């Protein structure tokens, strides 16, 4: 007795765990609709700055402090894009091995790692292994804004500029293709000027008011700041397609749990009614 | 089987002034068999203990 | 006699520590059957990282193990054990694999396991 | 209470770890770059 209770009452918790890990699951999939809309409707603009920086940098003094790299590298500010919510599965888990490679890398290098987090699960990874954290952000991982992005890559601008970092990362899952969420590590600045070619022969000549090399290091900063907001939106998206992963994980571990849980419990039902017929039956027989 | 268990202990008592005020305190002993503390000698003897 | 007067007190700590991993591992086989170790605390990612290492780490090839796989079997000494075990409770091994503590004798089997599938103590 | 705090006074209680994980492949580390037009490799 009493085992048949626990059972009947262990099949119940994983009846109503089942229907909210289903639920979470429907929930997921509308959300990763919504973040790959947002992601889509932030590509413009990324394109046509990327577009006018190309051209801006096409006449301009390449000298920007964002632009070359420093001799002496001795810190580089790592920001590490997590989430808020935990039922994800090893989204977390990943951002984190991804930024340990990062750190075992910038230590072999020499450089001392800064360490800036995005998401209160790299907040509790980083506080239990004693981590200094320069600074925090929370409460915009599943639904980021554009001005976010733009406090996010201010503060590490300034750190850049200036208690003063060489380098600056960003170590966020990429969301491609609807099936990749792969955590990523990427190098912010300072940037690396790659000449592609002169493409088209002789052209219109660009104008540019007051000149080109103030429009270049206005535009930057703004950027930094574009290429943070689409890494913010890639690991939204991420989260939401790795929630849906886990949650349709657990829903099909809870059918197997509350299947076992049946079993046994008709067994020990079984069992019960046999063993209530032997004593009842070994009464009856001994009074006879 | 309650009854053998229920006056085995109620023999352990605090005797009054008259009778010159002794004390048998009693430490029965019940293995339960995974953790099942509600099969039937445990219960038996946990409803005759204080 | 598993009780520091009869075996000593570093072999009945040891002992104590490998049981409370291994239990607290056992208190947490519902969350981590349902959703993972994924949800966990980072203290108790912690222990069941250890508790897995521990558990695997327990078993041996047996000298009567050799007529069902052919691997002959290890001896280890009470001494290595303690030390062995001590150091994983402690997690210097954290990083080592999950395997390379399945079937093998002492710290020196660990090692040479551990290099073959990519690792280094 | 004065007896426990005069003790509270003199009792003495008892870094990151290593993770020994190792080093990102540097081709891997992406960087981001202006693509310019000028001929100068």
């Amino acid at each position: 007795a009493a085992t048949l209770r626990e059972l009947r009452g262990r099949i119940r918790s994983a009846g109503s765990i089942k229907k909210i890990t289903k639920a979470q699951e429907l929930i997921a999939t509308s959300r990763i609709a919504r973040a790959q809309a947002r992601l889509e409707s932030a590509r413009p603009y990324a394109f046509e700055i990327t577009r006018m920086l190309t051209t801006l940098a096409a006449e301009a003094a390449l000298d920007h402090p964002l632009l070359v790299e420093r001799p002496e590298p001795k810190r580089a500010g790592v920001l590490v894009v997590s989430s808020d919510r935990g039922l994800c599965g090893a989204y977390n888990a990943n951002i984190f091995r991804r930024s340990e490679e990062l750190f075992s890398l910038l230590r072999e290098a020499g450089k001392q790692p800064v360490l800036y987090v995005v998401g209160r699960k790299a907040q509790n990874y980083y506080s239990f292994r004693n981590w200094n954290i320069t600074e925090s952000w929370m409460g915009f991982s599943e639904q980021p804004t554009y001005e976010n992005a733009a406090e996010i890559a201010s503060t590490l601008v300034d750190a850049f500029l200036l208690e003063g970092v060489d380098e600056l990362h960003i170590v966020y899952t990429e969301f491609k293709s609807m099936l990749s969420q792969s955590a990523e590590a990427h190098r912010i600045a300072p940037m690396v000027v790659e000449y592609v070619e002169e493409d088209i022969g002789p052209r219109t000549l660009y104008s540019f008011e007051p000149d080109a090399t103030m429009l270049f290091e206005s535009l930057l900063p703004r950027y930094l700041t574009t290429r943070v907001y689409a890494a913010l939106l890639e690991s939204a998206a991420s989260e939401l397609a790795s929630r849906q992963r886990a949650m349709k994980s657990a829903t099909d571990n809870a059918d197997d749990l509350i299947k076992a849980l049946t079993l046994m419990a008709n067994r020990e039902r079984q069992a019960q009614i046999t063993q209530e017929i032997s004593e009842i039956v070994g009464g009856a027989n001994a009074l006879a | 089987v309650f009854y053998l268990h229920s006056r085995l202990l109620e023999r352990c008592a605090k005797l009054s002034d008259d009778l010159g005020g002794g004390s048998l305190t009693g430490l029965p002993i019940i293995e339960t068999k995974a953790n099942d503390i509600s099969a039937y000698i445990p219960t038996n003897v946990i409803s005759i203990t204080d | 006699i598993l009780d520091p007067s009869v075996v000593g007190d570093e072999h009945y700590r040891v002992a104590q520590e490998v049981i409370r991993i291994l239990q607290r591992y056992k208190d947490l086989q519902d969350i981590i059957a349902i959703l993972g170790i994924d949800e966990l605390s980072e203290e108790d990612k912690q222990l069941v990282n250890r508790a897995r290492r521990i558990e695997r780490f327990l078993s041996q090839n047996m000298m009567a193990a050799e007529q069902f796989t052919g691997q002959p079997g290890s001896t280890v000494p009470v001494k290595e054990t303690i030390e062995a075990f001590d150091r994983l409770c402690k997690g210097d091994f954290d990083h080592v694999p999950e395997q390379a503590f399945f079937l093998i004798g002492g710290l020196d089997d660990l090692a040479k396991k551990a290099e073959s599938l990519g690792a280094k103590l | 209470t004065e007896v426990i705090k005069n003790f509270k006074k003199g009792f003495a209680a008892t870094v990151v770890p290593d993770e020994h994980v190792e080093a990102l492949d540097e081709d891997k580390l992406a960087k981001e770059a202006v693509k310019v037009k000028k001929p100068a490799p």
